[PDB]
RNA sequence: GGCGAUACCAGCGAAACACGCCCUUGGCAGCGUC
């Protein structure tokens, strides 16, 4: 029933710009107070802005007061936060919550968006090179095999990667990627199958970069 | 600003164990704090409102107390499904602050490696770089050392390292160690090698190839 | 323990502020004083 979405999100450069936009769905934003709350990479909530239903009163985190701005527009239902000044340290993903009703969850932030990512960075799009990481052993040897793909050089965050459409997650770990000195990512995604299957299954990592709109398909085959 | 300060950083225990979670308001914010649980790549979920209220469908192992301005976060009997990072926040006063939160995981018994490496792509070495790769699957704990070896030297400064999370149904880990070398580098070598210490394992575990060969 | 003057927390309206209603009672806590 209730829903919140985040969009606007994005690649931008230091000092640039950008308008997120919470649409709620499931009630009415015009009788809650709504938040923006964000989360950089591998750390933790920090709060953002409020907004007070009747008043409009708004609120901000010392970092960001003066640069940002959330807004209402009950008749769309929906909320937004105009971001300036953008630094590299405003990198998050930026989540819409719901303050709950007060007799019923108190002050508690009851519902939360997927959230969406921004990136602050002066650093351009590129999209990844796939390699095969070839099968460990050989198909007549009786015990398991792993396989794999290695993504390198891209930018920025994310990819996403699947083997054989989808079709195959038992065993798969596709690992955080790791910035490399050239300011580029880079990962590895691997599966672990049985070596008898080697041949006769085919084993295919399929790595999509929206950002730079790049996809790759790659077959993974034995040396 | 009112500072929320979040006690252990992280923390690791059985399934079956009671779980305390602690924070403290720098400054009175009578019993506006709520508690929040985030499972990695998803979206926080309130448990905790107004200190101690449990939150409506919140299963009742989770339970919040106030003692002054401390607020202790507690889960009677953790269950596999409780991993996750949890957080406290304070509504008492504007700016809200949350706690930098408690990541809890689940302790297991020991579990050894299973070590796969693997050489460059054909295709990547005419491009100029050759990474090789070491893989060390599905282990606990969490702790190992990597050590990259060519012709028996032991290498340095040249390799990184990921770690997936925990598990959900096994609680291990697994981890990558990539060596990138330029393609001159490569072919100046013969013996590519990965050895692994980790607790589980009474001696080191190397895997290796021989280029070429 | 008494007395005195206070300082803050609070009911409801989809509600931290603002706006409307209700209320003159409760509650910790310090101070002053015997
Ligand atoms: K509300
Ligand atoms: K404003």
């Amino acid at each position: 029933e209730v829903q919140l979405v985040e969009s606007g999100g994005g690649l931008v450069q230091p000092g640039g710009s950008l308008r997120l936009s919470c649409a709620a769905s499931g009630f009415y934003i015009s009788y809650s107070s709504i938040h923006w709350v964000r989360q950089a990479p591998g750390k933790g909530l920090e709060w953002v802005a409020s907004i007070s239903p009747y008043s409009g009163s708004t609120y901000y985190a010392d970092s960001v007061k003066g640069r940002f701005t959330i807004s209402a527009d009950t008749s769309k239902n929906t909320a937004y936060l105009q971001m300036n000044s953008l630094r590299a340290e405003d990198t998050a993903v930026y989540y819409c919550a719901r303050q709950g009703y007060r007799r019923r969850s108190g002050r508690g932030f009851d519902y939360w968006g997927q959230g969406t990512l921004v990136t602050v960075s002066s650093a351009s799009t590129k999209g990844p090179s796939v390699f095969p990481l070839a099968p460990s052993s050989k198909s007549t040897s009786g015990g398991t095999a792993a396989l794999g793909c290695l993504v390198k050089d891209y930018f920025p965050e994310p990819v996403t990667v699947s083997w054989n459409s989808g079709a195959l997650t038992s065993g798969v770990h596709t690992f955080p990627a790791v910035l490399q000195s050239s300011g580029l990512y880079s990962l590895s995604s691997v599966v672990t199958v049985p070596s008898s299957s080697l041949g006769t299954q085919t084993y295919i990592c399929n790595v999509n970069h929206k950002p730079s709109n790049t996809k790759v398909d790659k077959k993974v085959e034995p040396k | 600003d009112i500072q929320m300060t979040q006690s252990p950083s992280s923390l690791s225990a059985s399934v079956g164990d009671r779980v305390t979670i602690t924070c403290r308001a720098s400054q009175s914010v009578s019993s506006a704090v709520a508690w929040y649980q985030q499972k990695p790549g998803k979206a926080p979920k309130l448990l905790i409102y107004s200190a101690s209220s449990l939150y409506s469908g919140v299963p009742s192992r989770f339970s919040g107390s106030r003692s002054g301005t401390d607020f202790t976060l507690t889960i009677s009997s953790l269950q596999p499904e409780d991993f996750a990072t949890y957080y406290c926040q304070q509504s008492y006063s504007f700016p809200n602050t949350f706690g930098q939160g408690t990541k809890v995981e689940i302790k297991r018994t020991v579990a050894a490696p299973s070590v796969f490496i693997f050489p460059p792509s054909d295709e990547q070495l005419k491009s100029g770089t050759a990474s090789v790769v070491c893989l060390l699957n599905n282990f606990y704990p969490r702790e190992a050392k990597v050590q990259w070896k060519v012709d028996n030297a032991l290498q340095s400064g040249n390799s990184q390292e990921s770690v997936t999370e925990q598990d959900s149904k096994d609680s291990t880990y697994s981890l990558s160690s990539t060596l990138t070398l330029s393609k001159a580098d490569y072919e100046k070598h013969k013996v590519y090698a990965c050895e692994v210490t980790h607790q589980g394992l009474s001696s080191p575990v190397t895997k290796s190839f021989n280029r070429g060969e």
